[PDB]
């Protein structure tokens, strides 16, 4: 009745395997004794169904016990005011052992266990580590906490709302501007910051003291000039994915803190080069997790906001804008009706004509004119397809030369 | 919670500095929160520190932690939930548990010592929380008796003497400079005979 | 010493459940009688909020304390939503939407103080409670927005959003 769940607990204990491979090992063993010994097939098929399709009453998982023991000590070591500010005993080897064990459980065990024990009592255990991180100064332990937060964001999205609304993104954004020597901590800090901002949820206003415009200039100076200690050159492609994610919850490009960074910078070229290599493929590097509701496309959200003002539009060199128009045009046509993105490329194109002198050089204007007349003459009746046509009319109405026949 | 921007290595250095310089003791707690809200320019100070890595300055606004730190002498459940009694009440139980003849002279000489009594207006509040507590007890007895005698009031006095950072040391130097010290001192000989239990007892307990 | 309790209780004050259906100065509509004085159970709980969240022991002397404890728990729900707001007009719109939300009540799960609160026995008393609280949940939020937001920038103050992590004792209406 409950065999398939009581075996997985036995196997994970005495082998250390993950949840997935625990089910594989049993499905293979059973599925092979069933075939070699047909006399046992009725018993085996019940056993397989228990896997495909709960635990006994008092029996509690091993991974659930450990998370009661780990979250309880780390919160006890947080509430130990003496040992934190006035150290006497050694703590780096014990804490490093509980945080390693935690990272192997969140990474391998069943997510629904690791979800409830983190969602328990209104995220009491998550929010402690977020404070212990603020309290701890040792980078050997700040690094393991980041690897643990990155595993908790993959489980649920309610945890992301808990972290982004907390003080974590303000300490990372403060440790990165200050402690630039540690390369791993600077590269993981920029990963977690992109995780928690991935969903587009808003944040307290107080975060913008350390996540505002001076933090963007710091990230642009790294994207453009790089660091000396960055030998492998991972950090520019992480400080790009982070800027794309900060700009997700930020509305009203005129009021945007990031765009004030671009318009203040002397010359951005490497940040613009990288935005187009992402647009050519239509890949959202911020979208690491498969959590609903799926937020918008981070790149187009950015470029829609770049071209929401003419001060930020002039960052693109001449050769790059023409490559941006060749791409946007190619996607508008290659995309099918009923897609969500087609109005984004259209709204993006509408933003280019306003804030740039597109009507003086008119690059790919004939190929564009033929595509908009098609989209208006499309007889589709979905609501989304009516939103596209609604944009095109506004685009042609504002600029008439986009409605004329190609010539 | 409020002032992020303090490095974790310099939170302790920053808290002592606020405590030693800006903090003080308030007559009433909730009335101070209003003074910090209604008139913030007058009560909120500023503390510029120095980072030790980048050598760049960091600044903060010093607010409710000016009176909230010292308040735990009088509301110690702010920090330790295992204790609720103020120090103004601990002193009254210490004295009312002492013999009836030496209760008045003990209220009249309350000596604040130690570095954590250097807070501004510490004795002024302790001397006030007691005189409330002492003038009422005498009032109640005057009522139960019949109101025929108005008992003499008690002269509470909380003095804060000039030497605090080395008060205890000074009483040890005056002592050691006597000859009486060299009699009560346990001795190497007495240790070899009786053993390390020669120093087992203290005045806090008997036998 | 003890925390700050409610001084407004009077034997002429009505009781709902084991709470104190006390007068409130509001344009909102509910079973609460309208007050004439310049102080209410709301203005008190907002006066005593910043101080009462540091204490760790609260002794329930009367039923008005059960009304103060509720507001002091709901003010910690306002500030979670208000710290994300960039303008007072955006806060008043968020404070409306929250009061309409049907939080738990005395008797049902979610409420952290089911033991020391008395549920409504009859259904009529239930309907009065859910409309008395909703009258507090609306005037509380409307009155915070006058205080939280610094008029110099029209954005939340760090002197109020520092109490976001300070629950009343550790309880919450959620």
């Amino acid at each position: 009745r409950t065999i398939g769940a009581e075996l997985m607990e036995l196997v994970r204990r005495n082998t250390g395997l993950s949840h997935e491979l625990c089910r594989v090992a049993i499905g293979i063993i059973v599925g092979h004794i069933q075939a070699s010994v047909p006399a046992s097939s009725p018993v085996m098929e019940q056993v397989l169904l228990s896997l495909v399709e709960a635990l006994p009453s008092g029996q509690v998982c091993h991974d659930q016990q450990r998370l009661e023991v780990i979250f309880a000590d780390l919160a006890r070591r947080k509430d130990d005011a003496q040992q934190r500010s006035w150290a006497l005993y050694e703590d780096e080897g014990v804490i490093r052992c509980y945080l390693e064990e935690l990272l192997h459980i969140l990474t391998d065990a069943d997510p629904e266990v690791c979800k409830k024990m983190c969602k328990r009592n209104e995220f009491e255990s998550v929010l402690a580590l977020v404070a212990y991180y603020q309290m701890e100064h040792r980078a050997s332990l700040r690094l393991l906490l980041l690897k643990c937060f990155g595993a908790m964001c993959s489980l649920d999205a309610a945890i992301i709302s808990t972290l982004v609304s907390s003080v974590l993104p303000v300490e990372l954004a403060r440790d990165m501007q200050t402690d630039t020597q540690d390369h791993q901590k600077l590269c993981y800090s920029a990963l977690i910051l992109a995780m928690v901002f991935s969903m587009g949820e808003a944040v307290p206003y107080a975060h913008y003291e350390h996540l505002g415009t001076p933090f963007a200039q710091f990230l642009l100076n790294i994207v453009e000039d790089g660091l000396p200690l960055d030998t492998t050159e991972q950090l520019p492609d992480l400080c790009v994915n982070l800027l794309l994610a900060l700009n997700l919850h930020l509305p009203a490009a005129d009021q945007n803190v990031i765009m004030a960074a671009l318009s203040k910078h002397a010359n951005v070229k490497i940040f613009s080069e990288k935005l187009l290599l992402l647009l050519n493929r239509g890949d959202d590097p911020v979208r690491i997790f498969k959590h609903e509701p799926q937020p918008p496309h981070s790149v187009l959200k950015f470029l829609q906001d770049v071209f929401g003002s003419p001060a930020t539009a002039a960052i693109f060199y001449h050769t790059d804008m023409m490559a941006l128009i060749d791409i946007t045009v190619r996607h508008i046509a290659d995309l099918s009706p009923g897609d969500k993105l087609r109005m984004e490329y259209l709204s993006l194109m509408h933003a280019i004509v306003r804030t740039t002198p597109y009507l003086q050089h008119r690059h790919r204007l004939p190929d564009l004119q033929a595509i908009l007349r098609r989209i208006l003459n499309e007889e589709e009746t979905s609501p989304q397809c009516q939103m596209d046509r609604m944009i095109v009319r506004e685009m042609c109405k504002e600029f008439l030369v986009l409605g004329e026949a190609p010539s | 919670d409020r002032e992020v921007g303090i490095p974790p290595e310099q939170s302790l250095e920053t808290a002592k500095a606020v405590k030693e310089r800006y903090s003080y003791v308030c007559p009433d707690l909730v009335k101070e929160f209003n003074k910090y809200d209604t008139d913030g320019s007058k009560w909120i100070k500023q503390y510029t520190g120095i980072n030790a890595i980048s050598k760049k300055e960091f600044s903060i606004d010093v607010g409710y932690e000016r009176f909230l730190g010292p308040e735990i002498f009088f509301h110690p459940e702010f920090a330790n939930p295992d204790f609720t009694q103020p120090i103004s009440e601990v002193v009254d139980e210490v004295i009312q548990n002492c013999p009836i003849d030496v209760r008045r002279p003990l209220y009249k000489n309350i000596v604040l010592s130690g570095g954590s009594t250097m807070f501004r207006d510490f004795g002024r509040r302790l001397q006030r929380d007691l005189k409330r507590t002492v003038d009422a007890r005498l009032k109640l007895s005057e009522e139960l008796s019949g109101g025929r005698l108005k008992p003499k009031p008690i002269d509470v006095q909380v003095i804060t003497h000039h030497m605090q950072r080395y008060a205890v040391w000074f009483g040890g130097s005056m002592l050691a400079s006597t000859p009486e010290f060299y009699q009560v001192c346990h001795t190497k000989k007495d240790y070899e005979e009786i053993g390390p239990s020669i120093c087992r007892h203290n005045p806090v307990f008997g036998v | 010493m003890p925390a700050y309790h409610s001084s407004l209780m009077d034997p002429d004050t009505k009781l709902i459940g084991n709470m104190a259906l006390l007068p409130i100065r509001s344009q909102f509509k509910g079973p609460a009688p309208r007050e004439t004085k310049d102080t209410d159970i709301v203005d008190e709980a907002i006066y005593y909020f910043k101080a009462n969240v540091f204490f760790k022991n609260y002794e329930i002397k009367n039923e008005a304390d059960r009304t103060l404890i509720y507001i002091t728990l709901y003010i910690s729900e306002c500030l979670k939503k208000l710290q994300k707001c960039n303008s007072k007009s955006q806060g008043e719109k968020e404070m409306y939407t929250l009061g309409i939300t049907n939080f738990p009540i005395p008797g049902e799960p979610g409420f952290p103080l089911n033991a020391i609160y008395a549920k409504p026995a009859n259904k009529q008393e239930d309907e009065v409670m859910r409309a008395y609280l909703q009258q507090l949940r609306q005037e509380t939020g409307l009155r915070l927005c006058e205080k939280v937001f610094d008029p110099q920038n029209d954005k939340p103050s760090k002197w109020w959003t520092c109490f976001v992590k300070r629950q009343f004792m550790n309880k919450s209406l959620s």
